[PDB]
């Protein structure tokens, strides 16, 4: 059912993509039961400068390797199913606040739960089939910082049309501006 | 440690249910592999290699433009032409024959009589799938013949009276499980 | 009764049918005469799409009449 693929919060568009999920589940028996165990937490709409909106699908963190196995195929069907759309899968991670001097101690904060760690993780999770080969931060004279991300030149054909979508969703999620470059 | 036991229990449950539905997946047959094998047999018979095209539903215009660029001469071809320009040309050809496009815009599957101007505007200004009638009108306007080869179906030819060279493309319904997808074919 | 069907490619198919034949029967005849599947063809008569589970001549479809056959081919 569409309710099983949704984890907690039901709205209309996640019910629609859950119907698309079960329609891809019953068809294509070569990938059937590879996409069955996984559920997704939430859906987010991102507006980009190109005019084609972005589906940020937030999924549980321990299930992320299961999406990593079949991500290219289900993303291709998801671009086909929804016109003028770009689909991205992210893992909804927990950011724990930095303990100040006055605050009572709540255990020890793990280093995967810091803000910079989860920002680097979702930056990696934006560009899944490519691998990041380097990063830089431009500190401009006006005080603004623009982070430049270098992508490995292999198999960039999957994501080359979606780079400004990545910039828009990263600017919305983190409040930082990034520019992608492909060293050749 | 109750937490590691809970983690192992949920992992074992996920693996067991995955194997249980994998048995039913192995029980079910795959129309995608049969359609791919039939398309490979048809491409070996026609001696032309299929070229991959991009998803999101602009595959029809992009495949038609790629097959026209492969078919027509470089002097006749224009670099300014694009998929959006092809959709605009199809909309202009639909506006050229409004009466023929009006019966084509009404669809029995959609169960409503859509407007020809609204369908042309949706084809030109949005990423919806182009119709077969609009593709045939664009092929007649560009005078390039369109050859469509479908697995398990007879080969179709449209706008063969045009002076430009024939364009070969294949629309496969079972290759993508969500629906039909068009891929350009180039002579090898 | 003999009827004519105009296709999107331009070919005119002459179908020998009856005035009490179903739209699904006409689609099966078109499949046997041209190889086009019945799930991809749409029949239209006098600017109105023919619905399945209906007989001929209910919309004044007589002999030597011209209908339209439209292939969907929605591949994207």
């Amino acid at each position: 059912p569409q309710a099983k693929i949704l984890s907690q919060a039901p709205t209309e568009l996640e019910l629609q993509v859950a119907q698309a999920f079960v329609e891809l589940e019953n068809s294509s028996p070569e990938l059937k039961a590879e996409l069955r165990p996984l559920q997704f937490k939430s859906i987010r709409e991102i507006d980009v400068a190109g005019g084609k909106k972005a589906l940020a699908i937030f999924v549980p963190v321990p299930s992320l390797a299961g999406f990593h196995k079949v991500q290219t195929k289900l993303t291709r069907e998801l671009e086909k199913k929804f016109q003028d759309r770009h689909v991205i899968f992210l893992a909804e991670r927990r950011i724990l606040p930095k303990p100040s001097r006055t605050s009572r101690q709540v255990q020890k904060r793990p280093r995967s739960r810091t803000l910079t760690a989860v920002h680097d993780k979702i930056l990696e999770d934006l560009v899944f089939p490519t691998e990041i080969v380097g990063k830089r931060v431009r500190y401009l004279v006006g005080g603004n910082k623009i982070q430049k991300v270098l992508l490995d030149s292999k198999d960039v054909q999957q994501i080359d049309y979606k780079l400004e979508s990545f910039q828009a969703v990263y600017n919305k999620l983190t409040g930082k501006q990034i520019v992608f470059e492909i060293p050749s | 440690n109750r937490q590691k036991e809970r983690l192992a229990k949920r992992d074992a449950a996920i693996a067991k249910m995955k194997e249980e539905a994998a048995l039913e997946a192995s029980k079910q047959p795959d129309l995608k592999k049969m359609e791919q094998e039939s398309i490979d047999q048809l491409c070996e018979l026609k001696k032309l290699k299929q070229f991959d095209i991009q998803p999101d539903g602009h595959s029809l215009f992009a495949s038609i433009l790629d097959q026209l660029k492969l078919r027509h001469d470089p002097k006749k071809l224009d670099q300014d032409m694009d998929v959006m320009k092809l959709r605009w040309l199809s909309c202009n050809y639909v506006q050229e024959h409004r009466d023929d496009f009006i019966p084509y815009l009404f669809d029995e599957e959609t169960m409503k009589m859509k407007d020809i101007d609204e369908y042309t505007k949706e084809m030109e200004h949005t990423a919806q799938w182009g119709g077969e009638i609009e593709i045939l009108a664009l092929s007649h306007v560009f005078d390039c013949p369109i050859s469509i080869l479908m697995s398990g179906r007879p080969i179709q030819v449209y706008n063969e009276c045009g002076k430009n060279p024939e364009l070969k493309l294949v629309y496969y319904k079972h290759s993508y499980a969500l629906g039909e997808h068009y891929n350009s074919l180039h002579d090898s | 009764m003999q009827i004519f069907v105009k296709t999107l490619t331009g070919k005119t198919i002459t179908l020998e049918v009856e005035p009490s034949d179903t739209i699904e029967n006409v689609k099966a005849k078109i499949q046997d005469k041209e190889g086009i599947p019945p799930d991809q063809q749409r029949l239209i008569f006098a600017g109105k799409q023919l619905e399945d589970g209906r007989t001929l001549s209910d919309y004044n479809i007589q002999k030597e009449s011209t209908l339209h056959l439209v292939l969907r081919l929605r591949g994207g």
